[PDB]
């Protein structure tokens, strides 16, 4: 049997959690904004020559319900928007929650600076993300675009690789 | 305004949680799901409710109020709403000649006659079905007749009428569901079973009626026929509304 991977996409409202997930799963860019309550997806992918079943939880941007998916989740994508400084600042608290709930520091994680196609609206320079990754003991870090498809697959594949290690 | 979070399950076990207010019809939830799932929007897509305890299931009709249907569910319910393709749901509108016992022109004439006149015409369906005895793994073959208002039968000793046909059940009082695993559970002669139950009933009850059919075709005929009788012109309008989105 192929291994199953429970992945959780986290971050503040409007950063592109849903857009990244739908681009990855269905190859469609979601232009219309509708705030998520909870969406889940199942997709079979090949990672390092092996078939993998990915269970992806696309979470609400804005309790006990948060604790549960952190307890259950195996890998976490912490997403901010490069166009919104506050969404970047919000991520420290999310990380702290995860590590506390998991009761460990070694949790599969990736820092994702989304909307990298909107270069003219950039507020969060790539060096901020790199510095945060450094603070988090060399946490995986990528800049992505759900619209252009840049580094979309890489987000989820990297989490699988971290879970495998 | 009453709001309800409804977790919708897809066939691949993916899910979408939607905020559904008290004014939403199944039609509205479907329109939302068409947008969110990026599906092909064909007329077979529907909301489908499953009752794991009773092991029954049915399509929502598109005009049904979603919050109202779910209001009957218990606090710790196992029931689920699914988003699935069910090609039987509008079978009469694609192939009316299969129920009213053909080219496009004559199909259209048949639907005009059956749905677009002063009153609907229900298929002239009758036949034997097996009726489960209350609380027993026992079945009795009986002859039933479909009418606009309900299912009828000829009282023991008397025959074809007129105002002497006794009513078995009135459709205003029940929803119609598929019965699952009735052969294993209740010794139904086949697994081609339909169930008539008041919407409120969520657990075993003498008032749930179990009907078993000799074959799949008979089941299809009765489920479609009963839905026509119960929902009438509304079902036709639902179909026209669905075609417009396809
Ligand atoms: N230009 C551009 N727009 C994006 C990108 N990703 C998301 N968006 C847009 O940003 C808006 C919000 O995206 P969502 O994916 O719905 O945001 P979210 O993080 O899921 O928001 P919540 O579910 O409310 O937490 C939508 O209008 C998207 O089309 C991207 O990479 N580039
Ligand atoms: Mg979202």
């Amino acid at each position: 049997h192929m291994r199953e991977y429970k992945l959780v996409v986290l971050g503040s409202v409007g950063v592109g959690k849903s857009a990244l997930t739908v681009q990855f799963v269905q190859g469609i860019f979601v232009e219309k904004y509708d705030p998520t309550i909870e969406d889940s997806y199942r997709k079979q992918v090949e990672v390092d020559c092996q078939q993998c079943m990915l269970e992806i939880l696309d979470t609400a941007g804005t309790t006990a319900m948060r604790d549960l998916y952190m307890k259950n989740g195996q890998g976490f994508a912490l997403v901010y928007s490069i166009t919104a400084q506050s969404t970047f600042n919000d991520l420290q608290d999310l990380r702290e929650q995860i590590l506390r709930v998991k009761d460990t520091e070694d949790v599969p994680m990736i820092l994702v600076g989304n909307k990298c196609d909107l270069e003219d609206e950039r507020v969060v320079g790539k060096e901020q993300g790199q510095n945060l990754a450094r603070q988090w003991c060399n946490c995986a870090f990528l800049e992505s675009s759900a619209k252009s498809k840049i580094n979309v697959n890489e987000i989820f594949y990297d989490l699988v690789r971290q879970i495998n290690r | 305004m009453k709001k309800l979070v409804v977790k919708v399950h897809m066939d691949d076990s993916s899910t979408k949680s939607l905020m559904v207010d008290e004014r939403q019809l199944a039609r509205d939830v479907l329109d939302n799901l068409f947008e969110k799932t990026h599906c092909d929007c064909n007329v077979d897509w529907c909301l489908y409710e499953i009752y794991p305890e009773l092991q029954i299931e049915r399509v929502f009709e598109d005009h049904e109020n979603v919050v109202e249907v779910l209001s009957d569910w218990t606090r710790d319910t196992e029931n689920k709403v699914l988003f699935l393709e069910k090609e039987e749901r509008y079978a009469v509108f694609k192939n009316p000649q299969n129920f009213y016992l053909m080219n496009a022109k004559n199909k259209e004439y048949l639907l005009e006659e059956s749905f677009c006149g002063t009153s609907i015409i229900v298929p002239e369906l009758e036949g034997a079905l097996y009726l489960k005895e209350d609380g027993k793994k026992s079945w009795k073959r009986r002859y039933f007749l479909l009418r606009a208002s309900g299912i009828y039968y000829v009282p023991k000793g008397k025959t074809k009428t007129s105002r002497d046909l006794a009513c078995f059940i009135q459709f205003e009082n029940v929803n119609i569901y598929y019965g699952i695993q009735c052969k294993m559970k209740y010794k139904a002669p086949t697994d081609h079973c339909f169930v008539l139950k008041h919407p409120q009933i969520q657990k075993e009850s003498q008032y749930i009626k179990y009907l078993c059919c000799d074959d799949a075709r008979t089941l299809s005929q009765w489920v479609m026929g009963i839905r026509i009788a119960k929902y009438g012109k509304t079902l036709y309008d639902n179909y026209q509304r669905a075609v417009a989105r396809a």
